[PDB]
Formats: C-alpha cells, structure tokens, sequence
C-alpha cells in the first residue's frame, strides 16, 4: 500500500528500504534551431536512490550516450531507471537488499515491478507524499559529479553527512526534506541562507556545512520562513 | 436433429438452450428440447424462479452420447445424465415427440448467431477447462472460480483456464523487460500460440468459451479471462493477419449478442478503450469498433 503521513515512521524502522526518484534521469535544454524550429539537447542526469534510515545515497549517473538513437525518451527513462535499480539490488548481498522500494512517482511502478520479477518478496510501493527529491541537483557537489561525468558511473554519498552521530534518522530525514523543499521553492534564497555566516565550512567529505546543533536550529527556522514567504509571494498572502 | 429429453419439471425454472430461453411452471408437463442442431456444442442452463441466485448449466455435444435432464430433489437442481441404453432413450424420446411435450430449438434459418459464437469451441477442450472426466458433458455455474483466481479454494470445481499474467516471468523475457511489456507479441505468438495453445483456433475456442460462461452464468472469472485474451492480442504489435480479421468477427458477434442491460458489469472500460483506441490493433477491428460505438458509446 501507499506511503503517506499516517505510516511515515515505517521509514525509520529496521526493515531495509530505498526511495527511488527518477525526476532527474532524463534532463534536456530546449533551444531554437537555425531554421527557427525547436530542439532538445540532453544533459547528464541521475537516479536518486536513498536509504532514509542510514542516509546512504546510491547516485547512478545517467550519461547522455544512453539516449543515443533512442525514441520516446521520457518513457525509456522510466525503464532505464528500473533497469539500474534492479541491477543495484542484484549487486548487493542478500542481507543488504531492500525489503521495500518506494517510488516517488507512480509512473515508475510498472517499470520497476517488471524489472524486479526475480525478487517477488521486495515490495514496490508508491507514496502520497510530495517529496522534494528533484532538488537534489541543487546540492552543488551532486550537480558537479553528474555534469562532469564522461561515462556511466555510480557515486556513493551519505546525504546526512555525520548527522546521525547526534540526531535520529527521523530528525535527519526531516532536516533533509526541509532543506530540499527550500531549495526547490527558491534556490537562490535557500543557498544564501546556508552561507549567511561563511566560517561554517563544508568538509571535503560532506555535502552540507558543519553547523552546531544550535546553528542548525537557526538554519531550520530560516528555511521555514523562506517557504512560508515564497508561499505568500507566490499566492499573495 | 437431436433431443435432450427431460424426466419432468418439478420446480418452476427459466430454462435456456444456447441463446434461447423459456419459462417452465412448477410441475408443468415439459419433457425437453428437440431439433437441436448437430455439429456445434450447446449449453442448457437454468435459473430457478425462487432463487435467481445460481445460474447453472451443462455444456454438451449430442454427438458424444444420449443425454437427459432430471431434477434431483436432494441436491435441489436439474442434473444432466447419460442414458447408455440407446433403445430406451430413443423410445422415451419418441413417446415425448408423439405427445408433443417438447419445445423445438427455435433457430431461424438465416441466423448464424450460434455458429458464430461457438466457431472454435470444442467439447474436448471444454472438458479440460472443466475437469470431471467421468461425464461427457460439463457443469458450469455463476460461482465457480478460476485456477488463477484460486492462486490469488476447492480445485475440483475450478475453471482451468489458461493463466495469462502480463507482469510475470512467463510474459517477460530477461533483458527484454520494456520491449515485452509494451509489445506483447513474444508472449502471444511464442509462449501462448506456439507453446500452450498450439494454434489460433484453440486460443479462439477458449476465448469464446470464456465469453459464453460470462454471458450465460455471470461468471466473473470467465469475464476476466475473456478480456485478458482480447487484451493480449490487441497489445501485440505483430499478429497474423488472419487472426486479426477473425478476432474482429468473433468480438462483433459477442457484442451483438450481449444483453443491452448487462453491458455495465460484463464489459471492462479500460480494456475496450485500450483495445479500440490506444492499442497496436486500434485500426484492425472495424466491425467491432462500429458496433461498440453504436451500441455502447457510454462505455467509451
Ligand atoms: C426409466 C427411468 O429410470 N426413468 C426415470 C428417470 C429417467 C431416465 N431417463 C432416461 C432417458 C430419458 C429420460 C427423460 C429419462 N428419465
């Protein structure tokens, strides 16, 4: 069954599970041709596959070469996503394979179910949450490795940095979704907010700045303001 | 011209023979059905006047034996039986014919409806879907579930239709996931036609039998089977040309014959709209699409 507000805490139990977001798999720029027609140019994309309990991110970079000579690319992108997710699961030891895979968009259900026929005991689930994982390309270090790639490549990150040393996975996931929601609503503001003070450096092995507990509380508050504001600026309230 | 004679009619009942039907009153002097066309399967079916629940009936081929209908007051239904003494059966049939206590199978000579609905239906194939090998005829009713329904509970009373499942390893070759799921030609032509059914006639026979059970008994598992076998063809990009033309005729006569008032339960909106308007074969079923649009434009 679908994942929603009411069964939210299941995300942080001890059953291995992965979120899969395909928004950024097939990415294009739209442009005018010399004749004045419109055309697309693909750019590198990525599959966002995230263990919400541990923070482990399996970032499969989707190189533009995979679209060469293919038709119906938005449809293909969903099947390619499912192919790569299935390959990832098959690559893991049995005790590390997920018990559930939650897809952020319903159109991934049939592609993933069909690619996972060999794994009848892995449940494929949709969600009623409007999660902001599309904004993962607003994280500078993620966007950079995607755009620099010259061939297909898997990169492993912990999207929580070292937060689980100090907070729970429920709290870590809530912080992540707040940050990403903010970046999706107003990327410029959100990013300014991270760098208001610049002494709080990002470690080389991290994605986000090294805030103290007290500085995170301030940051988190400022992202909630941003989101409310933009919600006013947008809806006029 | 063959005869299914009846011992008596002790309870009020609506009796069907193929697409015809008539009302028999409690203890009315009814002793069966004569002039039944040889060369086709037939179905004789029943709905008690007191319990319109449970439609039930018997598929049979008079070439395979002499059959009679007798009411059982213990089990409370009309039972088909075989008389192995041919003299005794012909003599009982001649007595009833002379006293004019039989209805005549009321076929109009111009009318090919029953032929068109049963063109590919064979008694020997029916007896493999409905397993009861000690009889030459086959019982079906409204409540019998299919093998595939049982998987998702008494298997002796199951409809053993061929399992079709579009999200199954049988349907999807490793490495052709997207290809095989969006274009089911492999599954239709190699797995089902060449592998399980052997030829298109046997496929069409099971399709036609499933439809008839859905229409005459309201058997839900049979309706599911009928639609799945349509959908498998319509979702295949590569179908023998003779099969597409024959499918259009088959479906035309099924839609023509369906009671106008039962279309809401027996016709699956998604499958028909997919098949007539989205699928690879969207332009290949001209007769079916014209009768569907003129008779059930609401469903579409
Ligand atoms: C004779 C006897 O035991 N009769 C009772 C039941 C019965 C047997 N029947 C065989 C052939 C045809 C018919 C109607 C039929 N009725």
């Amino acid at each position: 069954g679908a994942m929603n507000s009411s069964n939210y805490a299941e995300l942080f139990n001890n059953d291995i599970k992965l979120f899969v977001d395909d928004t950024n798999v097939y990415r294009v720029t739209v442009h005018k041709t010399f004749e004045g027609n419109v055309a697309t140019k693909a750019i590198n994309g990525c599959i966002f596959t995230l263990n919400p309990k541990t923070g482990h991110l399996f970032l499969k970079i989707i190189h533009t070469s995979v679209w060469a000579g293919q038709k119906r690319l938005s449809q293909l992108a969903k099947w390619k996503t499912a192919e790569e997710v299935s390959a990832l699961v098959r690559s893991l030891p049995k005790e590390e394979q997920p018990k559930q895979i939650i897809v952020t968009r319903k159109a991934m259900l049939d592609p993933l179910e069909v690619h996972m026929l060999d794994f009848p005991n892995i449940a494929i689930r949709p969600t009623e949450l409007r999660l902001p994982f599309s904004a993962a390309m607003s994280i500078d270090k993620l966007s950079d490795v995607v755009m620099k790639a010259t061939e297909p490549q898997m990169v492993l990150f912990n999207i929580y940095d070292d937060w689980l040393d100090r907070i729970s996975s429920y709290t870590a996931f809530s912080r992540l979704t707040l940050l990403l929601r903010a970046l999706k609503t107003n990327e410029e503001s959100a990013k300014m907010i991270l760098l208001s003070d610049p002494t709080i450096t990002i470690k080389s092995y991290h994605l986000w700045p090294s805030f103290t507990d007290e500085q995170w509380i301030t940051i988190e508050s400022q992202m909630r303001d941003l989101i409310l504001t933009e919600y006013g600026r947008k809806y006029n309230v | 011209m063959n005869t299914v004679p009846f011992t008596s009619a002790p309870i009020e009942v609506t009796i069907g023979i193929d697409q015809y039907s008539f009302n028999v009153k409690e203890n009315q002097p009814f002793h069966g059905i004569k002039d039944i066309p040889i060369g086709h399967v037939h179905v004789i079916h029943f709905q008690h006047a007191d319990n319109s629940s449970m439609r039930y009936g018997y598929w049979f081929d008079c070439r395979m034996g002499n059959f009679y209908i007798q009411y059982d007051p213990k089990d409370g239904l009309y039972k088909m039986m075989e008389e192995r003494d041919g003299a005794k059966f012909e003599n009982i049939v001649h007595n009833f014919k002379e006293r004019q206590m039989m209805v005549s199978y009321p076929k109009i000579d111009e009318d090919d409806t029953w032929y068109n609905l049963t063109e590919f239906v064979q008694m020997d194939k029916i007896r493999k879907i409905v397993r009861k090998d000690e009889n030459q005829f086959s019982y079906v009713d409204s409540s019998m579930t299919t093998v595939q329904e049982n998987e998702l509970s008494d298997p002796a009373h199951s409809l053993n239709y061929t399992v079709i499942n579009f999200k199954s390893r049988e349907a999807i070759r490793p490495g052709h996931e997207m290809e095989d799921f969006l274009d089911k030609s492999y599954y239709l032509n190699t797995v089902m036609l060449q592998g399980i059914f052997k030829n298109s006639s046997n496929y069409f026979g099971e399709l036609q039998f499933a439809f008839l059970n859905a229409m005459f008994f309201g058997n839900y598992g049979s309706s599911l089977q009928w639609h799945a076998m349509i959908e498998l063809i319509c979702s295949s990009a590569t179908v023998p040309k003779h099969m597409l033309d024959k499918l259009d005729e088959i479906l035309y006569y099924q839609i023509k014959t369906l009671p106008e008032q039962y279309s809401d339960i027996l016709l699956n909106e998604r499958v028909w709209n997919i098949c007539l308007y989205s699928s690879f074969q969207k332009n290949s079923l001209h007769n079916t699409e014209k009768i569907m649009e003129n008779k059930y434009p609401e469903l579409l």
